[PDB]
């Protein structure tokens, strides 16, 4: 169970899901959607 | 660790991966210390006696 819960949604190329795991760098990583140092959570992607 | 000096980590890693390397350090310079105050404490001991 979990005290809070969100989803954050958007959509972005195929190749930029490596940048949006935590701690990672890249114009994804590092300009528009940065994870926490402790991001507790998941990372949901799929070729729609 | 890659370097016995900090910044040297820090100037070329990034967060997740000084973290890394950091904890070689602290866990090894915090058993420098254990092993410098266990040698005093028993050391003091000796001066006690």
């Amino acid at each position: 169970c979990f005290t809070n819960v969100y989803a954050d949604s958007f959509v972005i190329r195929g190749d930029e899901v490596r940048q949006i795991a935590p701690g990672q760098t890249g114009k994804i990583a590092d300009y528009n959607y940065k994870l926490p140092d402790d991001f507790t959570g998941c990372v949901i992607a799929w070729n729609s | 660790a890659i370097s016995s000096v900090l910044n040297d980590i820090l100037s070329r890693l990034d967060k997740v991966e000084a973290e890394v390397q950091i904890d070689r350090l602290i866990t090894g310079r915090l058993q420098s210390l254990q092993t410098y105050v266990t040698q005093q404490l028993i050391r003091a001991a000796e001066i006690r006696a």
